């Protein structure tokens, strides 16, 4: 399930920005 | 309810235009041919839209909804350009402020709670190291940031109170919003009810209308950059990526989940990427998680350009429609970037319940007023390791940050 995938992808924390 | 759009007309149509446009639009929703997808009410909507625009006295009072806003913005532009032309500089000094705790750190620099020794008031102070900023090739973004923030003035934007520099740091002192970031609550409350999301989203909508009228692109809409004040309302911070852009622009910056396609692709983009991000914000708010995620950013950008959004089952049908139109991969169809601009979002079925006047005036009942613990409370805020701020005996990068 998506929620289980969201806990999987290490992106549930504060997302830093990209300066590229 | 915009009569001019219901009749598919522009605010400057003639008296025959409204009569024929009424007859062109009454037949396209006639109760005898297109009396099918419940459009008998679109037909009544057209019927009431003629009765007001046909009457030159009814029309005149209706034209005072737009004209009031057109004027409100005109004065806001003028107030912006005076401050844009003469940006405040060295309006305080470090040793006026008692450094309390850290309030946050990261890709920028460090934001600490401080206290003005004299006025005994409470501020957030963002400390940026000149050498690290030139390291991260972020000199032009940092200079921008202070310039756009000291010149803007809106209920839902944080207010820069002071700015100044010493030998190796750039200091920025803004109003202290104590309720914490929307990110920390959105991840504790798990998600937001659709009316709750509608509350915050409408403030973002009015704030992007203000900023875009100033020709500003914000470029970092994300729940980590929105704060909740004591009235439950929204205060936006981090203007690190904001640019004044009359045409296109090209820097790929932002936060991967929230980037519009055209930022990721090498084609230029416009303000319209702020409406894309708003679609991400409403989605993450109403579901608990962002529409496009993945462990590697390039996989996020694969989803973002796919033009495929799966919606959750508890997503209302009106929200699903608004999101399909904010997360349009073709910026020539994206809501906010069409003929009627922001009015397409404002007069949308998901936003039929909301009072844009009353949301501006901070009158609405904020569905969540955070926990208040007096003047200097940092309870709504994670804790951080404190560093001490060293100040070199040599000025660093004096040439690069002259304008600061
Ligand atoms: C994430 N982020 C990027 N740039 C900045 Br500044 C920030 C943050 C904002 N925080 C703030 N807290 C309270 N009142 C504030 N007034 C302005 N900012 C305030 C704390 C977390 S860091």
């Amino acid at each position: 399930t998506t929620y289980a995938d969201f806990i999987a992808s290490g992106r549930t924390g504060r997302r830093n920005a990209i300066h590229d | 309810k915009d009569y001019y759009q219901t009749l598919g007309l522009a605010r400057g149509a003639s008296d025959e235009e409204i009569k024929r446009a009424y007859r062109r639009q009454a037949l396209r929703y006639h109760p005898d041919k297109n009396k099918e997808p419940g459009a008998e009410e679109k037909f009544k909507e057209i019927a009431e839209a003629y009765d007001v625009l046909s009457d030159p006295r009814k029309r005149e009072i209706f034209d005072r909804y737009g004209e009031e806003v057109k004027e409100f913005l005109a004065k806001a532009k003028e107030d912006f350009l005076k401050k844009w032309e003469s940006p405040a500089q060295n309006t305080a000094h470090l040793d006026q402020f008692e450094r309390i705790k850290t309030l946050g750190t990261g890709s920028f620099g460090r934001v600490m709670l401080v206290k003005h020794k004299e006025t005994g008031n409470h501020y957030a102070m963002k400390i940026l190291d000149k050498q690290k900023v030139v390291k991260l090739k972020q000199i032009e973004h940092t200079l921008n940031e202070k310039r756009i923030l000291q010149a803007v003035n809106f209920p839902f934007l944080v207010k820069l109170e002071f700015s100044f520099k010493d030998n190796s740091n750039l200091y920025m002192v803004m109003e202290y919003v104590p309720g914490g970031e929307m990110f920390s609550h959105l991840r504790r409350i798990g998600r937001f009810s659709e009316p709750h999301a509608r509350f915050y989203a409408a403030q973002i909508v009015l704030t992007f209308e203000y900023l875009h009228s100033l020709d500003l692109i914000y470029r970092d809409l994300k729940p980590e950059n929105l704060l909740i004040d004591q009235q439950g309302y929204i205060q936006v911070t981090d203007f690190g990526f904001a640019k004044r852009v009359k045409g296109r622009t090209w820097t790929l910056c932002g936060t991967p989940e929230y980037l519009a396609p055209e930022i990721i692709l090498s084609k230029g983009y416009n303000k319209a990427v702020d409406w894309w991000a708003l679609g991400v914000l409403i989605y993450e708010m109403a579901a608990g998680y962002p529409p496009f995620f993945a462990d590697q950013p390039i996989q996020i950008y694969e989803k973002i350009v796919s033009g495929k959004v799966r919606f959750p089952s508890h997503f209302s049908s009106d929200l699903k429609d608004l999101l399909r139109n904010l997360l349009q991969v073709d910026l020539t169809k994206r809501f906010g970037n069409l003929k009627n601009g922001v009015n397409d979002i404002k007069n949308h079925k998901w936003f039929a319940t909301t009072d844009w006047i009353a949301i501006y005036q901070r009158k609405v009942e904020a569905p969540f007023i955070p926990k208040f613990k007096g003047p200097g409370d940092t309870s709504n805020f994670d804790d951080y390791e404190e560093e001490e701020i060293r100040v070199s005996i040599n000025e660093k990068c004096g040439k690069e940050f002259s304008e600061f």
